[PDB]
């Protein structure tokens, strides 16, 4: 189900000056604003950091 | 306080319905998890939550 929130929407445009990236890593592309209660469930037992 | 702060992680609602939906759910969360450890003591990852 999280692999349907990620990769449903088509990406808009390659904007150059906006480059949020990982620490010595790839450029970031998603957001996923959730509530605080769901954050303590997915990050607890479904996802990595 | 878990139903109380999520009501106040809204703005606060003086409509008196959300006062009442607070209370009839304030009494529900208490009856469920007051004594949570020992009631859910063997359930790991619920005590983590």
């Amino acid at each position: 189900w999280l692999v349907d929130l990620t990769t449903a929407t088509q990406p808009s445009v390659a904007v150059p000056r906006l480059t949020h990236a990982d620490t010595r890593g790839r450029p970031v592309d998603g957001v996923l604003v959730t509530t605080a209660a769901i954050k303590q469930r997915l990050l607890q037992s479904f996802l990595k950091v | 306080l878990l139903p109380m702060q999520r009501y106040l992680d809204n703005g606060r609602l003086a409509t008196r319905v959300a006062r009442a939906t607070l209370v009839a759910e304030l009494k529900r969360s208490f009856c469920d998890t007051s004594f949570f450890l020992g009631k859910a003591g063997h359930r790991r990852e619920a005590i983590e939550a």
